[PDB]
């Protein structure tokens, strides 16, 4: 066993908003070609990502992110 | 915080730039219509349509979706006309004027409460209890119910509101459960034993399904407590805010209905409402393309000054009062005469029977974005 690393912190989020085993979502997956997030799945996932990060992301640099990845850089890199 | 304070300036910087403003606030993308003639423009072009607050197909709030999408705020052709005309009846200025005496009644009963206090909180000691008083009255809400029914208003205010949250929709579905099964059993009774009121009305009938008229009670009832409130609050504190004016209306009461008209574009208890573009559409020079969110910022387009010269002076003398507080087009306020009359009557009566009205003196803004609702308005009197 271990701590919850950022990835899986931010898979367990995006699986647990969109219904989605934490495992079957892949870095590379789109939000929402791939997984299937409407217009009130992206919102709610970036609040959450909020919470869950203790961070404030604007408008702009949450449109650039369309893959879980990007979304693992952003945290990463703030 | 600093933005609730004073939204105006805002609004002022977005004018600025384009009076339909291009940009993205709390996460949602879309055109920022400050402009009064493009709002107005916007709101009378049925091709800017309606639209579920939630995304159409969204299942994680299937109750609270449910009731939403039913209500005619949120309906197009030709479902809106149906549901609006049906409602009607009970929002006819002549309908409207009956209610008067009721309101008089409630309005001397509410202030015998507090009379000898010296002290009062506006919302909680009198806005809130008129407007909820009036409005279950003409559903047809019992008095038993009437605390319940507030509940449920304050919790689905939230959830179309830019402010809203996974919690706050969470809890907007727990209360649409419960409103919806009690306007249903209440339905039950007055199929059984109609009586004269609103959900009687709407039974009678061209026709309404038993869940169209139970989630147009739960609309009606939303709007008769939350924006009625804050116009009577508003008003209030606006009046107190500027004494020469207050004085003007103590000595004059006729200047009432001018009075409240002004405070209604000043502090424009509602602060948003928004359309999506059903094709490309050219306005303004800019182009709205299919799909896109449009907002339209009533207390924004409220402060143009090409239509109010000097608007942000708080002027009771205004006259006409163009404002669009009350919206504009197919969907402009169902009760607006209501609204007007119960803030007219609460005002005036208050002025007279408080001779020495005064603020308790820092003003709080509920949380919402959508709507301009003070927390609480304590006052000192007599
Ligand atoms: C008890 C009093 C009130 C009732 C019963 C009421 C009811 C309604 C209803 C049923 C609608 C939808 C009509 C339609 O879609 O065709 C509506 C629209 C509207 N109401 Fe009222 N309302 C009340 C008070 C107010 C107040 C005080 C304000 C703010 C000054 C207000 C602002 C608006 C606006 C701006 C719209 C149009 C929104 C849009 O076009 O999307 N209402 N009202
Ligand atoms: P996707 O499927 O592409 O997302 C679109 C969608 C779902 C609209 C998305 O949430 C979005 O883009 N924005 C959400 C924000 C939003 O549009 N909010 C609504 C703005 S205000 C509004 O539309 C009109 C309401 C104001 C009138 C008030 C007058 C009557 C008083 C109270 C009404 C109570 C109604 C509440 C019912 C529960
Ligand atoms: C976290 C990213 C989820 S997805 C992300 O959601 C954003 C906010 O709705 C949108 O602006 C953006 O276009 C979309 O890719
Ligand atoms: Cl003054």
């Amino acid at each position: 066993s271990h701590m919850s690393t950022i990835e899986e912190r931010v898979k367990k989020i995006i699986g647990e908003q969109l219904g989605v085993k934490q495992e079957e979502v892949t870095n590379n997956a789109s939000f929402v070609e791939d997984l299937g997030a409407d217009s009130l799945d992206t919102v709610e996932l970036v609040m959450a990502l909020e919470e869950e990060f203790d961070t404030e992301i604007p408008d702009e640099e949450a449109e650039k992110i369309t893959t879980v990845q990007a979304a693992i850089d952003y945290i990463n890199g703030h | 915080s600093e933005f609730l304070k004073n939204p105006y300036s805002f609004y002022d910087t977005l004018r600025a730039v384009h009076p339909i403003y291009k940009g993205s606030f709390l996460k949602y993308p879309g055109w920022y219509v400050t402009g009064y003639e493009e709002t107005a423009a916007i709101l009378k072009d049925a091709r800017f349509k309606v639209r579920t607050p939630l995304p159409e197909s969204s299942t994680k709030y299937q109750d609270l979706s449910h009731v939403q999408n039913q209500m005619m705020l949120f309906q197009n052709q030709p479902d809106h006309r149906r549901l609006r005309t049906l409602a009607s009846g009970a929002f006819t200025p002549r309908t409207t004027e009956s209610y008067q005496p009721y309101i008089i009644e409630t309005v001397h009963h509410l202030l015998d409460q507090v009379q000898g206090k010296k002290k009062m909180e506006v919302i909680s000691d009198f806005a809130f209890p008129l407007a909820s008083f009036v409005i279950a009255n003409i559903i047809g809400v019992p008095e038993e119910d009437r605390e319940q029914l507030k509940e449920w208003a304050a919790s689905l205010i939230q959830t179309i509101d830019f402010t809203r949250s996974r919690k706050a929709l969470t809890e907007g579905n727990i209360m649409a459960v419960q409103a919806m099964a009690y306007f249903k059993e209440l339905i039950q009774k007055r199929k059984r034993h109609p009586q004269q009121d609103m959900i009687s009305m709407l039974l009678k009938g061209d026709k309404l399904t038993e869940e169209e008229a139970a989630s147009t009670c739960i609309l009606l009832a939303i709007a008769g407590h939350e924006t009625t409130v804050n116009l009577i609050s508003n008003s209030v504190l606006c009046l107190l805010q500027h004494p020469e004016q207050l004085l003007k209306l103590r000595e004059n009461p006729d200047l009432i209905g001018t009075a409240v008209e002004e405070c209604l574009r000043y502090e424009s208890p509602t602060q948003m409402t928004a359309r999506v573009a059903s094709e490309d559409i050219d306005i303004c020079g800019v182009t709205i393309r299919q799909g896109e969110q449009v907002y339209l910022l009533l207390g924004a387009a409220n402060r143009d000054p090409s239509i109010f010269t000097n608007p942000d002076v708080f002027d009771i003398t205004r006259s006409p009062n163009p404002h669009l507080s009350f919206g504009h087009g197919h969907h402009v306020c169902l009760g607006s005469s209501l609204a007007r009359l119960e803030a007219q009557i609460a005002i005036n009566t208050l002025l007279q029977r408080m001779p020495s009205l005064n603020l308790a003196d820092e003003w709080r803004y509920r949380p919402l974005f959508g709507f301009r609702a003070l927390e609480e308005l304590p006052v000192t009197f007599e």
